[PDB]
RNA sequence: GAUAACCGCUGAAAGCAUCUAAGCGGGAAACCUCUUCCAAGACCAGGCUUCUCACCCUCUAGGAGGGAUAAGGCCCCCCG
RNA sequence: ACCUCGAUGUCGGCUCGUCGCAUCCUGGGGCUGGAGCAGGUCCCAAGGGUUGGGCUGUUCGCCCAUUAAAGCGGCACGCGAGCUGGGUUUAGAACGUCGUGAGACAGUUCGGUCUCUAUCCGCCGCGCGCGUCAGAAGCUUGAGGAAACCUGUCCCUAGU
């Protein structure tokens, strides 16, 4: 029989990421994989396995292209002809963690329990945070070579 | 590019101070900084001239040599001597003069116009029919000659509003 | 590919090393071994270098 | 403003140039001027 | 910068101008406040004067509320609400135990009334929103009043959320705005507000400074 | 406050010229706030004070079950 | 003729709206064979509004009097488990025509049963339970939703 994960084999990790200058794709994606847990060879697919994740200067994203103004966020509140629109530009001006955020979530699993992983993102704007107290381990991204 | 091989002269009187990419003009008229595009770089040569260059022959460079040539030697240029910019009042009824820093312009409408002077930027009457600005920045002496020129819109028919020294406006008529 | 990225190579990379040296172990195994124990993929990822060639992108 | 698909320099000093990936021709003949669109 | 104050609705009545006209005016008892609390923004998140009026005996307030009243330093009160500044210059006047009365205002100037709308039962369509009945007469089939189509059929097939129709009006809030004050007093707290404004004789109004044209 | 259309400045590629590709700007009942109401079931479920801040029993000492309390709430009454 | 003939109710009118912009006004610009007003045309712009009557079952359409306009369309030619049967669309009768004949005529003229107590979705409002980590009372900031968003005339500048 293959290993399945028991009730406390599972365990957790604290890790920071500062966004500044990053691109918002890969930054996403990577956090998407670590938020999931494909990082350990313990995982499994009915189970979070992964990592708290926190990101730093969420204000800080950087995007290729002209996309700064030729970008849409699209919501629609309920009501007909409540359609709504903002760009990039205003979404960074107004709430800069809404675009991190909203990547983020794109990506990992969009059922309950892909919504429970979700639960453990921590995103702020600002270049401080009030989890010093779980000393968090510094990550940055790196791709391996071959 | 072709101007750009052509370095822009330095007069004496005049102090340059340059760190990095930032670079900065020292003049008698005054001080003015600018930032220039980061793939290009700018030298100062010893025989008092300046010299920009351009890393390779592709479009951003070849566009942005002649570009930071051009910006310097205007810069330097307008921080020596000085730019004036004078205009004509013509028409019937228009009255223009200056109190202080602000200018009052009697252009027929029911309310008086008033304009506020920007930093940088000076204002001198001679005629209530004519005047000029003086100025130390192409930016915005041409920004406060366009904000002038906009208040009446164009009149082929009587010349009535505003123009440069030289602008022409065609003239037509109609018979009815 | 969690375990092979652990230990700084790629999936397919692993695969092809692993055939290239003619190791028969499967999935299973290798998966039960991610499991239990790195010294085994430690050794494994060793002889999967030693036996990747030169260049990768060569002709041959 | 004659705002059609094809532009051409119609007399000898229209001039053609290029602003936000429309290109539109100027003259200081005041009809002279238009965009395509 | 702003001000503010409670006040009572007793009854609605006219006073005569000094133009020699007749203006209908809204009596409003703004009686005697008492500031409670301070809000700062370094401590709470914002800045504002939370206010306390009426007269109830000490045992039918609640405990809690007492021991706050007096951690306040105040008598009980019957209501409390606060009101929102906008600047600490505006913060710095008021202090913990001020009392307010109706003299703050000065005649001539705009204000804004904001208080709960009468209640007016759970009421049709057509007295709600203002439709217009179909004929009671012509071959009507007990549809005299009700007023019928809501939307498309299989597409969309539904109501389009938000659609106007029947419901209870009233107990809400509802705001007058850019009213006169007539006349105010010194003696006893007793405010006026030419026109009409919204809530019930005996009840809650709050009136501020008008934002629209101050 | 940022924009559609439009109008500009210094400006090269292309010794000129050019509202633009670097940049600096003006520009509308559209857009974002400003006005009013709902709104912490906003699951990151937010924040500031005030109040009672210790009496046990049982199973077996790992936790759980039951009872006796305060602040407060509910019932019930006259009613709006 | 691919779904519906062991049933998808049809035109108009009333009530109730919603959406797009190829825009009627209101808003901002370019050009003129635009002396000034008064225009013509093109662009951007869906925030708001968009008459009442006489005629006919009308849609449409003609006419009467204003306003800024009296928009174009889509939503089962919007909407009958919301209403009307005026016509189309049963059973009578009659006119004209066709058929020697019963009968017929997208020809006309008169009257002619419109059923359903809401299960779910949806919606407009109001309630019970539970958690927000000892238990309670207040005040709230506020992400996030909603409502509203229309406009005419006269006098001064200057009869310059
Ligand atoms: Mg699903
Ligand atoms: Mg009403
Ligand atoms: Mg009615
Ligand atoms: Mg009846
Ligand atoms: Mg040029
Ligand atoms: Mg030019
Ligand atoms: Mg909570
Ligand atoms: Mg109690
Ligand atoms: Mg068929
Ligand atoms: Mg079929
Ligand atoms: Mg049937
Ligand atoms: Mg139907
Ligand atoms: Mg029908
Ligand atoms: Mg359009
Ligand atoms: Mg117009
Ligand atoms: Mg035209
Ligand atoms: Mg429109
Ligand atoms: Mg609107
Ligand atoms: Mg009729
Ligand atoms: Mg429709
Ligand atoms: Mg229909
Ligand atoms: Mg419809
Ligand atoms: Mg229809
Ligand atoms: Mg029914
Ligand atoms: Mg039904
Ligand atoms: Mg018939
Ligand atoms: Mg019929
Ligand atoms: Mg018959
Ligand atoms: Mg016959
Ligand atoms: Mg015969
Ligand atoms: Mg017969
Ligand atoms: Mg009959
Ligand atoms: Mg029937
Ligand atoms: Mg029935
Ligand atoms: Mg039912
Ligand atoms: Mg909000
Ligand atoms: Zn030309």
């Amino acid at each position: 029989p293959t290993y399945t994960p028991k009730a406390g084999d599972t365990t957790r990790s604290w890790y920071v990421i500062d966004a500044s200058d990053v691109v918002l794709g890969r930054l996403a994606s990577a956090a998407a994989t670590l938020l999931r847990g494909k990082h350990k060879p313990t995982f499994t697919p009915n189970v979070d396995g992964g990592d708290f994740v926190i990101v730093i200067n969420a204000d800080k994203i950087a995007v290729s292209g002209d996309k700064l103004t030729k970008k849409f966020a699209y919501r629609h509140s309920g009501y007909p002809g409540g359609l709504r629109k903002r760009t990039i530009g205003e979404l960074l001006e107004k709430h800069p963690t809404r675009v991190v955020e909203n990547a983020i979530i794109g990506m990992l699993p969009h059922n309950k329990l892909g919504r429970q992983i979700q639960k453990k993102l921590k995103v702020y704007a600002g270049p401080d945070h009030p989890h010093a107290a779980q000393q968090p381990i510094p990550f940055e991204i790196k791709q391996v070579a071959q | 590019s072709r101007i750009g091989k052509q370095p822009v002269p330095v007069p004496s009187g005049v102090d340059v101070t340059i760190n990095g990419q930032n670079l900065s003009v020292k003049g008698p008229k005054g001080t003015l900084t600018l930032d220039v595009a980061e793939p290009i770089s700018v030298s100062r040569a010893e025989d008092g001239a300046i010299v920009v260059t351009r890393p390779d022959d592709e479009r951003r460079s070849r566009s942005l040599h002649g570009l930071s040539r051009t910006l310097i030697a205007n810069l330097v240029t307008g921080v020596t001597e000085g730019y004036t910019q004078k205009m004509e009042i013509f028409g019937v009824g228009y009255r223009v003069q200056l109190k202080g820093q602000n200018l009052e312009f009697a252009l027929g409408y029911s309310h008086p116009v008033l304009i506020e002077a920007p930093e940088g930027i000076t204002f001198a009457v001679e005629s209530p029919t004519k005047f000029s600005v003086s100025g130390i920045d192409k930016q915005k002496v041409g920004q406060i000659s366009a904000v002038i020129r906009r208040l009446r819109r164009p009149d082929p028919y009587k010349g009535k509003g505003v123009r440069y020294e030289g602008e022409q406006i065609r003239r037509k008529v109609g018979k009815t | 590919n969690a375990a092979a990225r652990a230990n700084d190579i790629t999936y397919n990379r692993l695969i092809q090393g692993l055939k290239a040296a003619g190791v028969e172990v499967d999935r299973k195994n290798l998966a039960e071994l991610a499991v239990s124990d790195p010294a085994a993929f430690t050794a494994l990822v060793d002889v999967a270098r030693a036996a990747l060639p030169e260049d990768v992108n060569a002709p041959s | 403003m004659k705002v059609n698909p094809s532009v051409k320099p119609i007399c000898d000093k229209c001039r053609v140039i290029r602003r936000h990936g429309r290109v539109m021709v100027i003259c200081s003949d005041p009809r002279h001027k238009q965009r395509q669109g | 910068a702003r001000k503010g104050i409670l006040g009572t609705k007793l009854g609605m009545t006219q006073v005569f101008d000094e133009n020699n006209k007749v203006v209908p005016v809204t009596v409003v008892k703004a009686g005697p406040n008492v500031v409670t609390r301070i809000r700062t923004t370094e401590r709470d998140g914002y800045s504002a004067v939370q206010l306390a009026y009426g007269e109830i005996s000490p045992r039918k307030v609640i405990k809690p509320v007492a021991g706050q009243f007096a951690a306040a330093g105040v008598n009980p009160r019957r209501h409390v609400a606060e009101l929102r500044l906008d600047d600490e210059a505006a913060v710095a006047e008021y202090e913990v135990g001020q009392e307010l009365t109706a003299e703050i205002f000065s005649d001539g100037a705009y204000v804004d009334v904001t208080g709960t709308s009468k209640g007016k039962g759970f009421a049709g369509t057509m007295k709600r929103h203002g439709f217009r009945g179909q004929g009671a007469a012509h071959g009507a089939q007990a549809v005299h009043r009700r007023p019928g189509s809501i939307g498309g059929c299989a597409t969309p097939g539904r109501v389009f959320k938000g659609t106007r129709m029947s419901g209870r009006m009233g107990n809400d809030r509802v705001t007058t705005q850019n009213l006169k004050v007539h006349k105010v007093d010194a003696e006893n707290g007793v405010l006026l507000i030419k026109g009409a404004i919204p809530g019930r004789n005996g009840g809650l109004v709050v009136v501020r400074s008008a934002i629209k044209r101050g």
